[PDB]
């Protein structure tokens, strides 16, 4: 360690050679348990490479010794056949432009055997490579990736089409079918849950398995359950590490992996301020922003937060305020303070879960582009950003809610690769780091409820009058935090009921929100920024799953009350359960969302063209791909542009 | 408690497994001495840590309790005989750098909490003088027969807290797994072999299993790292055999050409020469026995044990379908990879005992010289001496006037060598060699060379196209053939005897000729196109 400190402080030291650099770096590679100690100074010895321009083959050697074989072929040219033959060793089956890692390559091995794989953390290496690697040995057939959040569901999606492109058919919406023998699962839990094919599986791999060591620690425990009893093999990258024990036991003989490969170097900075002084950590935001001068990655507990932050650096005059058609969409299609319009027009990047997928990837791509600046993610993994960051600031760390911390010393590496640090990073942190009952409930209700309201029930179709306040009344009771989440009271029994109205009566997602925003303004006159985010967040998970979830749900039971009660109306929600689900366009086309095709941009793809009714996402995909001189012609630029995007079209 | 409170084990125990866990591990770990399991004694490369293993059970670890003298007598106390007092009065022969460190379950109070820190993080954090004080009050000024001083018991005293026996159990069983995949390169198959492991240790460390279950000591209380690492070896390979992999063993790599009669030097014994001829079979030349037994030496000279034995963990239908694209790009580039295989395979059939491949890494002028093909030979009575090697293949000029030019580059790059005072770089390359002062006081460059000219020695490999070897046999390609490789190695005089630029430094020759370089050449190139 000494050697290791005395290295590591000479870096910045006007004294410097590299010479003596390297030496200590061969001496802690030379002991086994200073190996990533040495690997950890060969990674700031990437990152300042205009000190190392006189001493390169002993630092290439030196990578190589480490272990860091895609640095090797990545940041070096001139390549010997010892270290060319070693890439070739290490070179991944899928592809012949991408290597192993040292312990990747032994995870991978561990896994191509056919023996289960346990991770001891989810580690600065990514193991997209292992499953890629998976995937091209051409030995499974059926698999099933869970993933924490559809944007990253689409990610792995768009890269599992760009390879394997014909040898595999994926699967990602329900609205797909298995009409291969190869088939890829890269479903969420939920849609794991929801899916009723999973047969026969190979091989499911689960990262972010934070959750089991509250809407994701149920779903992903039945999820596991579920992939344990029908697949055979399986391979964890997340926490439940201390010695993982109880798969034991059920009769899954694992071969759990603990590591000691860290591909990435950290300084870490601590300010000690506790979350709730607010004002405190506002004016170390201000000292951190001026010392920023890279790309910036902000973590925030919330998009409220986030745009706070925004707010106070654009006050300070950090970030180049511009234009662009973009800004324009956003403006005229959302909002004019919203948090993400003024941030964007002042060059700073909000990317929180709630915003619009089209959003997330214009975010994500001009973060990576090198234009913005300052990236407020909400979350740990950021969908569709690389490696281009330098700084990371913790503006929030003790998320609360029993999360004892993010970041924990044994995590800041790791959650630092997910981010995708480049190399050497600078981690600013405000606070202080650390160390280590649905389907029958409804029917009781419906008991003491009489035949005078029963009339409410029974539809059909068009529905009826007064039915507003009788589905309020049971989504106040079925779901009140679904709804008290978006800041909607439970009581009294009224908000719920115009927020009904008012998605009935809309003919279309633009006007509703026009609508909304309108009525926000007078409601804290009585701000804008919180509201939009609420009720993005209202539509796309409340009104988009919950909901319907809960209107399907009271008709199997109220079938039995009208059979009871003698009622012979008929019970049918088809055109009221799919037309909440369709978010006001055909069934099937709201799908496309979730690939990135704003909604507003869904609106006029329909007025234009004409969508089939029963198709599924690939049918309207390559629709819309056959049809593009339909639409090119006659549609906005930035509608297009996002549609290319999503579709993955080249101009 | 985990495995340990199942087998009925103590924190002492643990301790001293998590230990010994640490010099599996530790390459600068010499020693851990163990009487009781209570006074660990582990001894590192230039320090000496007296661990101490300590309990109360009130509440905490308060300075009364450290300086409480133990009362060890019936109803009597034993002057200066205190924790403190025990922990200073702990002897070591050998002249090494004294450290201290007090290990217990319970917590520490205030007045001992500039202990707990680490003593590289002490520089500017309080606690120290008033701490200091203290202790030198309740001790009254102790001073020990060494002239050690409570302030420099303070200087070196790392007092750990651990928070319950699972804890160091699970750093003893991380320090196992991790220290099995980087010195043999397997992943334990389960949990259960490496709590099995440090069961093992722990029996080991307190006596309490079977002699044959149990790591070699040489005598009682003491266990040294070669030995642990052999046990440790052995309970790896256990594990690969019941696992149903196969044990990785380096293979018998083929003897490449064979030495010519016996060696010929020169009278001062610091200039070596050795011809290796290679016969022929039935009036032919064997080009290809010599090209397809060069092309073995692929993964040993290119390659590196630690991603040799991945390569063994790739199976066949991989090993075959990957590496199908030549790594070669050029003859320029072939020639050379032929060169330093004979030069590799040569100084390892010249050598009984194995010699360790490194390379070494020295400036020049502020820019990078990278010297491949260097070795460590083990000789024991004598210390370790370190062979540079150079590989040649002239086939342009005759050998007659290209000698003399090889060593004046030779003569440079040695002066370049082991005439320097800033430091030169090692990559040891075996992962499993320790490397001694005796070499490392070299590398430092600290001090000039006080005779270490016998330490440094440089071998140089010379195949050329030699004229008597044809592509007939022409019975009789001897005689004539030693006269004319004593007239080669003759240019390895003219400096010794004139003068003396290098003349104390012994050089090794291994000339070599063949009836055509660039035909051997071009056979290894199409040999190496075949895998």
């Amino acid at each position: 360690t000494e050697i290791y400190e005395q290295a590591k402080h000479s870096l910045q030291g006007e004294d410097f050679s590299s010479f003596n650099y390297l030496f200590a770096v061969n001496k802690l590679l030379s002991n086994p348990v200073s190996y990533d100690l040495g690997r950890d100074l060969i990674v700031r010895a990437l990152d300042s490479r205009e000190r190392f321009s006189e001493h390169t083959t002993i630092l290439k050697n030196m990578v190589r010794k480490s272990g860091l074989f895609p640095y090797l072929k990545k940041e070096f040219t001139s390549l010997t056949p010892d270290d060319l033959r070693v890439l070739e060793l290490y070179r991944t089956p899928f592809s012949d432009g991408y290597v192993f890692h040292s312990m990747q390559f032994h995870i991978f091995d561990l896994l191509k055997s056919g023996q289960n794989v346990v991770l001891s953390a989810p580690t600065s290496m990514g193991k997209s490579a292992i499953v890629d690697s998976l995937l091209g040995m051409g030995t499974l057939k059926r698999l099933v990736l869970v993933v924490p959040t559809v944007a990253l569901a689409d990610e792995t999606r768009r890269r599992l089409q760009e390879r394997f492109g014909d040898r595999y058919q994926i699967i990602h919406h329900s609205s797909q079918v298995c009409h291969s023998d190869q088939a890829v699962y890269v479903l969420t839990q939920e849609r794991v849950n929801e899916r009723d094919d999973i047969v026969d599986i190979d091989l499911f791999v689960i990262d972010e398995f934070y959750k089991l060591a509250d809407e994701r620690v149920i779903e992903l425990n039945i999820a596991l359950s579920k992939l344990l009893k029908v697949s055979r093999q399986f391979y964890l990258t997340g926490p439940f590490v201390n010695s993982i024990r109880g798969l034991e036991k059920l009769g899954y003989p694992h071969t759990f992996v603990s590591t000691d490969f860290n591909t990435v170097a950290l300084d870490v900075k601590t300010f000690g301020i506790k979350a709730n002084d607010d004002k405190a950590k506002l004016k170390a935001l201000g000292e951190i922003a001026h010392a920023c001068v890279d790309a910036t990655i902000i973590y925030c507990k919330s998009p409220t937060v986030a745009g706070l932050v925004a707010r106070e650096l654009i006050r300070l005059g950090h970030g180049t305020p511009t234009e662009n058609p973009h800004v324009d969409w956003v403006s005229e299609e959302f909002d004019a303070d919203w948090d993400y319009t003024v941030a964007l027009r002042n060059g700073i990047g909000l990317h929180f879960g709630a915003l619009p997928r089209a959003l997330q990837q214009y975010t994500a791509d001009q973060f990576n582009a090198g234009k913005l600046r300052f990236l407020l993610c909400t979350s740990t993994i950021i969908e569709g950003v690389n490696t281009i960051a330098k700084n990371v600031v913790i503006y929030d760390n003790r998320d609360g809610t029993r999360s004892i911390d993010k970041f924990t010393h044994g995590n800041i590496k790791g959650r630092a690769g997910r981010m995708g640090v480049h190399f050497v990073g600078k981690i600013f942190c405000l606070e202080e780091i650390p160390e280590d009952e649905q389907f029958e409930m409804l029917q009781s209700m419906f008991e003491m409820m009489d035949d005078n309201e029963f009339s409410s029930l029974v539809f059909h179709w068009t529905p009826a009058t007064n039915f507003l306040k009788t589905f309020a009344k049971i989504i106040a009771r079925l779901v009140p935090h679904t709804f008290s989440r978006n800041g909607v009271p439970v009581k009294p029994t009224d908000v719920m009921i115009a927020k009904l109205a008012g998605y009935l009566s809309a003919e279309s997602y633009s006007e509703y929100l026009k609508n909304q925003i309108d009525y926000a303004r007078q409601w804290i006159s009585e701000t804008l920024s919180i509201a939009l985010n609420n009720d993005l967040k209202l539509i796309t998970n409340t009104f988009g799953y919950t909901l319907p979830k809960v209107l399907s749900l009271m008709e199997d039971v109220v079938k039995h009350h009208a059979v009871k009660r003698g009622i012979r109306s008929k019970v049918d929600y088809t055109h009221v359960k799919l037309a909440f689900e369709s978010f006001h366009l055909p069934p099937g086309v709201n799908a496309l969302e979730e690939i990135g095709i704003p909604i507003q941009t869904l609106h006029r793809l329909v007025d234009l063209l004409e969508f089939s009714d029963e198709a599924d996402v690939d049918e309207l995909s390559q629709y819309l791909r056959d049809t593009q001189d339909i639409w090119s012609r006659s549609i906005g630029y930035v509608d297009q542009m996002f549609i290319r995007r999503a579709l993955g079209i080249r101009r | 408690g985990g495995v340990a409170a199942k087998h009925g084990f103590l924190f002492q125990d643990c301790v001293a497994a998590y230990h010994v866990t640490r010099m599996l591990r530790d390459k600068t770990i010499r020693s851990v001495r163990c009487e009781v399991t209570d006074d660990i004694d582990i001894v590192s490369d230039g320090y000496i840590d007296f661990v101490q293993v300590k309990s109360t059970g009130k509440t905490r670890w308060n300075i009364s309790d450290i300086v409480q003298n133990s009362k060890g007598a019936d109803k009597k106390t034993i002057p200066c005989s205190s924790i403190l007092h025990k922990s200073m009065q702990c002897e070591s022969d050998l002249s090494l750098g004294r450290r201290y460190s007090i290990v217990t379950e319970e917590k520490v109070n205030k007045t001992l909490e500039y202990l707990t820190i680490s003593p590289n993080a002490r520089l500017d954090k309080p606690g120290r003088q008033e701490l200091i004080d203290d202790l030198n009050k309740r001790t009254d000024n102790f001073l020990t027969d060494s002239g050690i001083s409570v302030s420099d018991w303070i200087d070196a005293a790392t007092w750990e807290v651990f928070s319950s026996l699972r804890e160091l159990e699970l750093l003893g069983i991380k320090n196992i797994r991790l220290a099995s995949q980087d010195l043999h390169g397997v992943i334990l198959s389960s949990e259960t072999v490496a709590e099995d492991i440090w069961c093992r240790i722990l029996d080991t460390v307190t006596r309490k299993g079977e002699h044959s279950r149990r790591i070699h000591s040489a005598d009682d209380k003491s266990y040294l790292r070669p030995d642990l690492l052999e046990w440790f070896k052995q309970r790896v390979e256990d594990d690969q055999s019941r696992s149903g992999r196969k044990i990785y063993v380096k293979r018998d790599l083929p003897h490449i050409l064979t030495p010519f009669r016996a060696p010929m030097a020169s009278v001062c014994a610091k200039r070596k020469g050795q011809v290796l001829h290679q016969q022929y079979s039935l009036k032919k030349y064997r080009y290809k026995h010599i090209a397809d037994n060069v092309c073995q030496w692929l993964d040993e000279v290119f390659l590196r044990p630690k991603e040799m034995s991945d390569i063994h963990k790739l199976t066949f239908i991989e090993k075959r379908e990957r590496l199908k694209n030549s790594v070669f790009k050029s003859l320029h580039d072939v020639s050379e990879f032929l060169g330093r295989v004979l030069l590799h395979a040569t100084i390892r059939q010249h050598h009984e005992s194995q010699p360790i491949p490194c390379m070494l890494y020295v400036e020049k002028a502020g820019a990078e010289k990278i010297l491949e093909n260097v070795h460590i030979v083990r000789r024991d009575p004598e210390g370790d001496q370190l062979w540079i090697g150079f590989s040649e293949l002239v086939t342009d000029i005759n050998i007659a006037v290209r000698l003399p030019e090889i060593r004046d580059q030779l003569y440079e790059d040695i002066s370049d060598c082991i005439d320097t005072a800033r430091k030169k770089i090692l990559d040891i390359k075996d992962d499993n060699y320790l490397l001694r002062h005796d070499i490392d006081e070299i590398l430092d460059g600290s001090q000039p060379f006080d005779a270490h000219l016998d330490r440094f020695t440089f071998v140089l490999f010379v195949g050329y196209d030699s004229n008597l070897l044809t592509e007939p046999e022409t019975p009789g390609f001897e005689d004539d053939l030693e006269k004319e490789t004593a007239v080669l190695f003759e240019k390895f005089a003219a400096d010794l005897i004139e003068d003396s630029p290098f003349a104390n430094l012994c050089i090794h020759v291994f000339i070599y000729p063949a009836p055509s370089l660039e035909r051997l050449t071009q056979l290894v190139d199409e040999k190496v196109r075949e895998v």
